[PDB]
RNA sequence: AUUUUGGGCAACAGCAGGUCUGUGAUGCUCCUCAAUGUUCUGGGCGACACGCGCACUACAAUGUCAGUGAGAACAAGAGUCCGAGCGGCACUUCACAAUGUCGCUCCCGCUUGAUCAAAAGAGCGGGGAAACCACGGAAUCACGUAGACCCACUUGGGACCGAGUAUUGCAAUUAUUGGUCGCGCAACGAGGAAUGUCUCGUAGGCGCAGCUCAUCAAACUGUGCCGAUUACGUCCCUGCC
């Protein structure tokens, strides 16, 4: 057919809620003509936060860090478009942005 | 030295009279101590006070380019001699 | 088969390429340059005065490996280290006008070649021309085998 | 009338300023004074020049023309203001200065005094400590 | 310099932590972490 | 290094040009003398005369002082460069110079009165005797233990 | 191969600590505008006899200089919001100015190819949205090899600084920072009585991310590159159960 490559690209929160996103999703696209190589996962970004606490006018002037990683995973398609968006209507969650992208 | 202070609580070391210079003894004496020793070193001709180890270790690669001492590794600088033969 | 620049000793070779480049007169300096700082972060710069052709040689060095390497990739390979006083140990800056010099040479010399009009890439004559002149420095050593084997 | 003031300010003398744009006056001075004016535009001062212009007019043979107040702190002494007098805000004062000639092509910043004086000093009224309660 | 910041959660220059597009006091920040979703790290 | 017994070319420690020069050196600083402030080897005028480690300071040919006495002075005629030129918009001329010697010092006099005359807390920063910034400037001044002190009582 | 690794978490009381410098948590307690509100302006906290506390650097061949080395960590970056820049439109308008609109480019953040310059610096066209895709197939610091210094302040060292150019900022004038070339022999030759930390690819050195950030850290919080005594006990000392 003429195939579109179908990059669905999912970051995420955490790495949890994707997944399950990712999955379902390409179930029910695929089944059938959903034609998919498997899921290429980009590096986990991390967002670093030290802060000074206290307000140690005296006592120990120590500091405390919070983190985020962000979590990234890709699969790509070479399907139809019209059956892409007509597995495309799944309302979904926040914490998983999912993107579709139609390069080839 | 001209330096007020510049020296420790401990240390001390006295002066060499190896140098720059360019003199009869020396050059004539390089000629006759770059034989000398079985084996010839920059640092020996630095130690016999007259030249130092740097250019006279010069002295000796070009003693060595006249095969008056052995130039050892394979290379240059950690190069040492021995005597010629 | 042998010896191409990626087998070769630049130590002996660059001191020759250098020499291929004096030697015959083919490209020197640029009219605005003959001076020159070891590049912004030093005064007491090139004792080899033949630093141009060097230059060339690096250059060159770097264009045929990296084929495609800008501007900027030039001011990288510059490198260096600076203690700037009763201050930071921290890293040093790569003087372009020269860089950009050098670009302007070789390419005149026809040993490089603005790949894409851009980043250099190699002429095919530079690189024979190279492996040639590898052979040539590499048999009679001041070290030890094998001119008598 | 009045007297001299023999200055060579990059080669030039007050004449010299004279026949020139304070841009071109500018040219004989250093990257950033001159950058300064580049920034800029117009002065600054519309009504400033002016009190100091008037003041400008007003001398006499003796004595002086007033003194014009200004926060200021970056003026370029130009001789079309010289004989004027200024009134540098520093919080504390508005500090007084009659710009005569040798003076000029200076920027204000290099008279415009920004502090009192510590460097272990002595009380001057009722002192003691350091104001920090 | 110390003038323009003036802390999104609390108009403040001092007291917020200057990081990524937030302008929060310290505080404001060591209370946030959990619906944003950092972590301790160390 | 040469085999050379040489007497008159180990040489030696001689004023010229009003400036000192050593012995020895690998060329450079003997010519970099004499201070009061950039008095003017520029490494580069000295270097581009034709001098260097072939002969060091110790070899101390007069020739030498010769073609060096004559590139200083006109620095720029020998091309080498003006674009710095230690001192390069007086204010007297106004321009460039590669200035040379007492005539520094003279320059030094009558330069740091005005610039500092002015005044303002930054001039006299430099001027009375401190460094001309550190924030906290009281710790600058180490073992030099007096900046000069000052009380009009 | 040991409570395996570094953390994170972590009892219970306790400490008018500190906490008015977050707090749109606040007692009680003040001013409220001829206020100490608020803005604005301008200043200051950054002022040098000195006493310290950290840091940082040098004093140096174990080094410095000139050059040469096919060394990657770890990890950044393109906001929204219908007179910013630009543009179109609108209308005013003899011409200007004007205003207004709309649109773009969005008050356009990283940025690449590269020309012309001593030099830093000036730039068409490009490119990249946190992008493993452009700034990332190069390019991380002390390595290792060829050259000045025949080890003496050599100038070790640069405090110190002078014109000079570039950039930040409304504003630097309590030099914003760079740049440049001169330029230094300041102290400083490794520091007393004292004294601080520390027992594994780690000490430790060595360097680099990352942000404070208009503009600026020796800080901050990481990253790396390199790379080790004996201690492994003892319980003395000095201290906790």
């Amino acid at each position: 057919q003429e195939t579109q490559r179908v990059l669905v690209k999912m970051t995420s929160r955490n790495a949890k809620a994707v997944e399950n996103v990712m999955t379902e999703l390409l179930l029910h696209a695929r089944n059938e003509k959903v034609v998919l190589r498997g899921p290429v996962r980009l590096p986990t970004r991390t967002l670093k936060v030290t802060t000074r606490k206290t307000p140690c006018g005296n006592g120990t002037n120590t500091w405390d860090t919070y983190e985020l990683k962000i979590y990234k995973r890709l699969v790509e398609l070479r399907a139809p478009t019209e059956l892409v968006k007509k597995i495309t209507s799944f309302p979904i969650d926040a914490g998983v942005d999912v993107a579709i992208t139609i390069p080839h | 030295k001209k330096a007020a202070k510049k020296w420790s609580k401990g240390r001390t070391r006295e002066a060499l009279q190896n140098a720059v210079m360019f003199d009869k003894e020396t050059m004539d004496k390089l000629m006759k101590e770059v034989p000398k020793y079985k084996v010839i070193t920059p640092s020996i001709i630095s130690d016999r006070l007259k030249i130092s180890v740097a250019l006279a270790g010069k002295g000796l690669q070009h003693l060595c380019r006249q095969g008056l001492i052995r130039l050892v590794s394979c290379s240059s600088k950690f190069r040492v001699y021995t005597r010629a033969a | 088969k042998g010896a191409t620049l990626r087998d070769v000793h630049p130590w002996r070779w660059v001191k020759i390429c250098s020499q291929h480049f004096k030697q015959e007169g083919k490209m020197m300096v640029p009219n605005c340059a003959e001076i020159v700082k070891t590049s912004h972060g030093r005064e007491r710069a090139p004792q080899n005065p033949d630093w141009y052709y060097i230059r060339c040689a690096a250059v060159l060095r770097a264009v045929y490996l990296r084929p495609g390497v800008g501007y900027g990739g030039l001011s990288k390979r510059f490198s260096s280290k600076k203690n700037r006083g009763s201050r930071p140990e921290i890293t040093t800056r790569a003087s372009k006008g020269l860089l950009h010099w050098c670009c302007k040479s070789l390419t005149k010399l026809e040993l490089l070649e603005k790949c894409k009009g851009a980043g250099h890439r190699v002429t095919k004559l530079g690189r024979k021309v190279a492996d040639t002149i590898a052979f040539k420095i590499a048999l009679r050593k001041m070290g030890a085998e094998t001119k008598a084997k | 009338e009045r007297t001299f003031h023999k200055f060579t300010y990059r080669g030039h003398e007050i004449d010299p300023l004279l026949a020139l744009t304070e841009e071109e006056f500018k040219a004989l001075v250093h990257a950033r004074a001159r950058r300064r004016m580049n920034r800029h535009a117009d002065r600054r001062a519309p009504v400033l020049l002016k009190r100091l212009r008037e003041a400008k007019k007003n001398v006499k043979a003796g004595e002086k023309p007033k003194a014009v107040k200004t926060h200021l702190r970056d003026v370029v002494i130009t001789p079309e203001m010289v004989g004027s007098v200024v009134g540098i805000y520093n919080g504390r004062q508005f500090n007084a200065v009659e710009i005569k000639g040798e003076m000029i092509g200076h920027y204000l910043g290099e008279f415009s005094l920004t502090y009192k004086p510590v460097a272990h000093g002595r009380p001057g009224f009722g002192a003691t400590h350091s104001s920090r309660f | 310099g110390k003038g323009s910041r003036h802390c999104v959660i609390c108009s403040n220059q001092k007291a917020v932590i200057r990081k990524y597009e937030l302008n929060v006091c310290r505080q404001c920040f060591r209370e946030n972490a959990a619906n944003i979703g950092f972590s301790k790290l160390r | 290094m040469s085999l050379t017994l040489q007497s008159e070319s180990f040489q030696h420690i001689v004023r010229l040009l009003n400036t000192n020069v050593e012995g020895k050196r690998k060329v450079p600083f003997a010519l970099r003398m004499v201070k009061g402030i950039g008095i003017r080897f520029a490494y580069m005028v000295c270097k581009k005369a034709g001098v260097d480690v072939e002969r060091r300071a110790g070899t101390l040919s007069p020739e030498e002082l010769e073609k060096i006495s004559e590139v200083i002075a006109d620095p720029a005629k020998f091309k080498i460069p003006e674009w710095f030129l230690n001192r390069q918009r007086d204010p007297k001329t106004g321009k460039t110079e590669h200035l040379t010697s007492s005539m520094v010092d003279t320059r030094l006099r009558e330069d740091l009165e005005r610039l500092r005359k002015i005044r303002a807390h930054r001039g006299v920063r430099h001027a009375y005797g401190l460094r001309v910034r550190g924030q906290h400037t009281c710790t600058s001044g180490r073992r030099g233990k007096t900046v000069g002190v000052s009380r009009t009582k």
